[PDB]
């Protein structure tokens, strides 16, 4: 203008938008035991 | 290792260098629980690496 100000006015652009936290529950695999050597004992069934 | 780390524990009559060398050991595991537990690793992403 004659003061030296803009007639077109300037861009105001959209900002970045807050995005959405993510974390994960990650999970693993021990195996089963191996079943032991069995042991015979002296007693009869009831007792053991 | 913690092979020969077993044997610097349960003496009792232990010599200066050799429990140095044991606390070196165990504030290196500290540094380690740390450097896990800051982050996050949960095992199945650390035993990859």
């Amino acid at each position: 203008t004659i003061d030296g100000q803009p007639l077109s006015l300037s861009l105001y652009a959209t900002p970045a938008d807050p995005s959405m936290l993510l974390s994960a529950a990650i999970t693993a695999s021990q195996g089963g035991g191996d079943l032991p050597h069995a042991v015979m004992p002296m007693y009869r069934f009831p007792v053991i | 290792t913690f092979d020969d780390f077993m044997i610097i524990a349960a003496n009792r009559d232990r010599s200066e260098n050799e429990t140095s060398n044991m606390v070196a050991f165990c504030q290196v595991l500290g540094q380690l629980s740390l450097i896990v537990r800051n982050i996050g690793l949960s095992e199945n992403e650390l035993t990859l690496l």
